[PDB]
RNA sequence: GGAUAGUGGCCUACCAUGGUUUCAACGGGUAACGGGGAAUAAGGGUUCGAUUCCGGAGAGGGAGCCUGAGAAACGGCUACCACAUCCAAGGAAGGCAGCAGGCGCGCAAAUUACCCAAUCCUAAUUCAGGGAGGUAGUGACAAUAAAUAACGAUACAGGGCCCAUUCGGGUCUUGUAAUUGGAAUGAGUACAAUGUAAAUACCUUAACGAGGAACAAUUGGAGGGCAAGUCUGGUGCCAGCAGCCGCGGUAAUUCCAGCUCCAAUAGCGUAUAUUAAAGUUGUUGCAGUUAAAAAGCUCGUAGUUGAACUUUGGGCCCGGUUGGCCG
RNA sequence: GGACUUUUACUUUGAAAAAAUUAGAGUGUUCAAAGCAGGCGUAUUGCUCGAAUAUAUUAGCAUGGAAUAAUAGAAUAGGACG
């Protein structure tokens, strides 16, 4: 096509930002960044659609030109900076937090959460490797790259970093029952233990999942992002718990909370 | 049984049998010759202008007798002669010599229509106006 | 490149267009529904026959089906809470039997009519598309507006309007004043 | 197969037919009420029958 | 009538924060008064033809018809 | 080996003779950009997709390259080819399959309008710019909702259930009106507010806005198929009608009209294509003695298709679901 | 306890799967085509459910099955197992 392609028809966007059909021809597409663009949620997104704080566009610009905002501890300001998964947003001039984990259709949920834990934050270890003068190092999925781990960290192993000051304190290894978060695919939202990892030489290995509730599933490795031990998060969980609830039993819980 | 191989692997005579046989329907090796396009008077197009060369009064067919009011056109599109009947009353005094005309089909898919004979197409407009709001007098032919 | 407010048609012409028995039976409603066309009529039945398809679906999956059973009941449960089906005829079977009329009587035209307000269903048109009628609050001006179960009782006159209170018409509010500018001074 | 027939007659009928124009009358009832109108006429009034019910039987057997 | 509307926590930082076609309704901010989009572009494209300060080229325009 | 960002006959040198094909190669045609999808509703199918999203290609035709991370870029350059503008005749300049608009083409397709308020993009950038985009104009493409009238009064007629001895007939309820009277209303026109970037329309709302020369619905049709005239006047195998069968030759149910009647109705007709009807393409599912159709005969390769048998039967454990039942 | 079909077809169940469109749940745009909204209250500085689900009929990937249909294998034993 010539080159970077820079608009994004309003279609093409992300469903799970749940944009409308009308409003104009075009989505805000993501800036390059931390998240790939379609595993993203902008922060335009975030303070208007999902937060209601603005109205126009110009009226984000706005609030982000004002530092009001900081993604992962840094003011960005940004309008459409690629705020993905594990991240945590503040807006310090209305002391809240939140933190970008996943719905359980497969959304963005507005999961606030403390002054504590805003200041860490989990990181799947995408590679580990070797680095230049025997340095070595992993990288997360957010697009981190953190110097000297402990040898023992593997690939797929999640790890706690700080928030202010880089760091890695405390990490998970993928194994025999722990607690799983899906990141994606059409288990995304899903939450709970292993049990197996079928193992694939060549390509895709596949992870049977157990939720709380016993209803096992299976994706795909990269799919799947551990968050701590059996029934012990080590992050604050959005309501529902990850559990998914048939449409059948989703209609009860609807029209049963309704009246009284 | 039946003459037909019923084969689980017989699924490629059975597809090229048929689209060999799609040929015997007139239809359908119309549309895939193109004849449409290429010996029709229209381009395939619903409607042709042309103009009016001559005045003709072509006999109806038997068992029938009258003079049915015709008119050779020229298409201007691609040139061909072919003729058009005028409908209705005295309407053939509505369209003049070189007068450039609307034509439509008879509504029989290329067929001639009744007794009138090779005419497979009728006067819809007229100068621009239209022929049947003529005959009712509602609208007027511009001077020629 | 913007994105398409899609559309639909809402009726559907009868095949065969020359049955006598069909144009009798059609006009027949027409008459005591008050209805201006044949489309009414069609609307409607194009209507019942989505629901029978989508009905006579159902019926052929084994029970116990979650899609059967929740997009079922669904249905038998929109069909209720209209009054085209009775209170207690909610199974699958006798959406079935569902007839025209059925939505046709739960018409704003016809309630308009047989609570009182009306006493004619050609009256019952002109009272509301006159503005001269309100659920609650809300003028409904569209005869074809369908009356729900729990709305039935709520189908009183007009806030505004002569005939719900607050001034007469303009024509009411003339005659009145053209007594006074002759018969007076 | 002939093609030059008279054209001198193209007209005939049309222009002898003499001219009688429609005769004034009350308008039918554009919409709804011509349906209304159909329907308490064409069954509840019921006109003369037969043995089928007649739509247009001008002036009768007599 | 349903509507919306917004209360600021000052006067002119609400008048910061507000769109300028809301402000002249109220008569808070003015009315702006310029050259319609034809007009304004013919002039981007007209200047386009220079380069320089022009005032420098309306001597060279100027020197050619007084000797 | 060269070359490329890199793989590779990508190119070169040398060496072999290999590579594809009736399981249809190669060649031809396409009124062929591919897909998402669209029309057609028993199923199976049939037909379509230039066109809102994705991918692709191209910027009059070809080729070549500068710059850059990215272009073989065309609102970049260079040449040829085809067009073609200005000229003081020496020279110079252009590329709308961007938005409008013009010509041409044809059956066939709208304003040289307003704006960055929204949606979003770009930049050094909260500001600038955006014919992206939005707004209005033209717009019976297609789709949705649905006014063109409503209720009385009375005089006959009576559905009149009767009383009942008779033009003696109760008391509502249909229908007929050159007979009547009071109500209702938005189509409009318009204060205002609302809407808007500014206007406009929508919604809301004062002042007005109904009785038939209106606020006056049409388009087809009335032999059959097929719903609705054997009424009238005109024509006389003429004019004309008729998808098809057929109507017309002086009593025309079919032409030309008046009357009335039917069907759909803010819409109806016509032409062309296409789907259903078509079990008239038949996998489901056709037909082949005589209606179209078994090659004169046999062999035979490709293709399709190909008898039967190999753990059968017995006996345990385990927790599952629809009906007995009754609260 | 983990891999395991002689080699396939077949079939079951999943996974990886854009939106819109389609099927379709919820929602009184006044109805409707739509849209994805909204709903509650002290409505004087708030509360609150959502934006589901099905889809896909080839091929690839993963998986439960082995009836049906193919196919391989010890015969001059250059047989099998330890
Ligand atoms: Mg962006
Ligand atoms: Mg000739
Ligand atoms: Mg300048
Ligand atoms: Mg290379
Ligand atoms: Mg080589
Ligand atoms: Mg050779
Ligand atoms: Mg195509
Ligand atoms: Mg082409
Ligand atoms: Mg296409
Ligand atoms: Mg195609
Ligand atoms: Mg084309
Ligand atoms: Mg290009
Ligand atoms: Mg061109
Ligand atoms: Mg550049
Ligand atoms: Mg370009
Ligand atoms: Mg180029
Ligand atoms: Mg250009
Ligand atoms: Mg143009
Ligand atoms: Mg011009
Ligand atoms: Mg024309
Ligand atoms: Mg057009
Ligand atoms: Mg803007
Ligand atoms: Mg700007
Ligand atoms: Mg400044
Ligand atoms: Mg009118
Ligand atoms: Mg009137
Ligand atoms: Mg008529
Ligand atoms: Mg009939
Ligand atoms: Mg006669
Ligand atoms: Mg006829
Ligand atoms: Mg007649
Ligand atoms: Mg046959
Ligand atoms: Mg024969
Ligand atoms: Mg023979
Ligand atoms: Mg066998
Ligand atoms: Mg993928
Ligand atoms: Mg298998």
């Amino acid at each position: 096509a010539r080159g970077p392609k820079k608009h994004l028809k309003r279609l093409a966007a992300p469903h799970h930002w749940l944009l409308d059909k009308l409003s104009g021809c075009y989505a805000p597409r993501p800036s390059a960044g931390p998240h790939k663009l379609r595993e993203s949620l902008p922060l335009i997104v975030f303070l208007r659609n999902r937060l209601k704080y603005a109205l126009n566009g110009r009226e984000v610009k706005a609030i982000l030109m004002q530092r009001h905002v900081k993604v992962d501890g840094k003011v960005r300001t940004d309008t459409t900076y690629p705020a993905g998964f594990m991240d945590v947003i503040t807006l310090d001039a209305t002391n809240e937090n939140f933190r970008l984990v996943y719905d359980v259709k497969g959304r963005f949920a507005v999961h606030r959460i403390t002054d504590e834990e805003a200041s860490y934050k989990l990181g799947k270890v995408k590679k580990v490797q070797l680095g230049k003068k025997g340095v070595p190092y992993v990288v997360t999925h957010d697009g981190r790259t953190i110097r000297y781990p402990d040898p023992n960290i593997k690939v797929n192993d999640t790890v706690k970093i700080d928030l202010a000051s880089g760091k890695i304190t405390d990490f998970i290894k993928f194994d025999a029952g722990k607690l799983v978060y899906v990141t994606g695919g059409r288990n995304l939202g899903r939450i709970g233990t292993i049990v197996h990892k079928e193992r694939h030489d060549g390509g895709f290995d596949l992870v049977h999942i157990k939720d709380s509730l016993d209803n096992t599933f299976v994706t795909r490795l990269n799919n799947v992002f551990v968050i701590g031990e059996q029934g012990k998060p080590y992050i604050s969980l959005p309501k529902g718990k990850g559990i998914k609830l048939s449409i059948a039993e989703e209609r009860d819980r609807r029209r049963a909370q309704q009246g009284l | 049984g039946k003459g037909k191989p019923r084969g689980l692997n017989s699924a490629r005579k059975l597809r090229v049998h048929r689209r060999n046989n799609r040929w015997a329907e007139n239809n359908y090796k119309k549309r895939l010759l193109g004849t449409a396009f290429k010996s029709s008077p229209f381009g395939g197009s619903s409607h042709a202008k042309g103009i009016v060369l001559e005045k003709l009064g072509i006999e109806s067919k038997q068992p029938n007798s009258a003079i049915r009011k015709c008119v050779r056109v020229q298409l201007i599109k691609n040139g061909k002669k072919v003729t058009a009947f005028v409908p209705n009353d005295g309407c053939l005094n509505f369209v003049d010599e070189n007068d450039e005309v609307l034509l439509a089909g008879f509504g029989r898919k290329g067929k001639a229509k009744g007794d009138i004979p090779g005419v497979r197409f009728k006067v819809v407009k007229v100068s621009g106006v239209s022929l049947l709001a003529l005959w009712k007098e509602k609208k007027e032919k511009p001077r020629s | 490149p913007r994105a398409p407010r899609t559309y639909s048609k809402t009726y559907s012409t009868p095949k065969r267009p020359y049955e006598s028995s069909r144009l009798d039976a059609e006009l027949k409603l027409a008459g005591e529904f008050g209805l201006k066309n044949k489309k009414e009529i069609y609307r409607i039945s194009f209507q019942l026959s989505k629901i029978r398809r989508a009905a006579r679906d159902l019926l052929t999956r084994d029970e116990k089906d979650p899609k059967r059973l929740f997009e079922g009941n669904a249905l038998i449960r929109r069909l209720v809470r209209v009054g085209v089906l009775s209170e207690d005829k909610k199974k699958l079977d006798y959406v079935l039997a569902l007839k025209v009329e059925d939505f046709l009587e739960r018409r704003l035209q016809t309630q308009v009519y047989k609570l009182g307000l009306a006493k004619s269903v050609h009256h019952a048109r002109v009272l509301i598309t006159q503005r001269h009628i309100a659920v609650g609050k809300q003028i409904v001006n569209i005869p074809s507006f369908m009356v729900r179960l729990d709305s039935e009782k709520h189908i009183d006159f007009a806030p505004t309007s002569p005939f719900g209170g607050a001034r007469p018409g303009r024509v009411a509010r003339r005659n009145a004043a053209r007594k006074a500018e002759a018969s007076g001074e | 197969a002939k093609v030059h027939g008279s054209l001198a007659r193209a007209g005939k009928v049309k222009s002898q037919t003499p001219k009688v124009e429609k005769t004034e009358k009350p308008k039918k009832p554009k919409g709804r009420a011509y349906k209304r109108l159909l329907y308490t006429r064409r069954f509840v009034n019921v006109t003369l029958v037969n043995g089928k019910r007649r739509m247009n039987p001008g002036p009768s057997v007599q | 009538s349903v509507g919306f509307g917004l209360v600021y926590n000052s006067v002119a930082e609400a008048k910061k924060f507000e769109p300028t076609y809301r402000l002249v309704r109220y008569g808070l901010a003015e009315k702006v008064e310029k050259a319609s989009r034809q007009q304004r572009k013919q002039k981007k494209n007209r200047d386009k033809k220079i380069f320089g300060t022009g005032k420098r080229l309306a001597k060279k325009v100027a020197r050619r018809n007084a000797d």
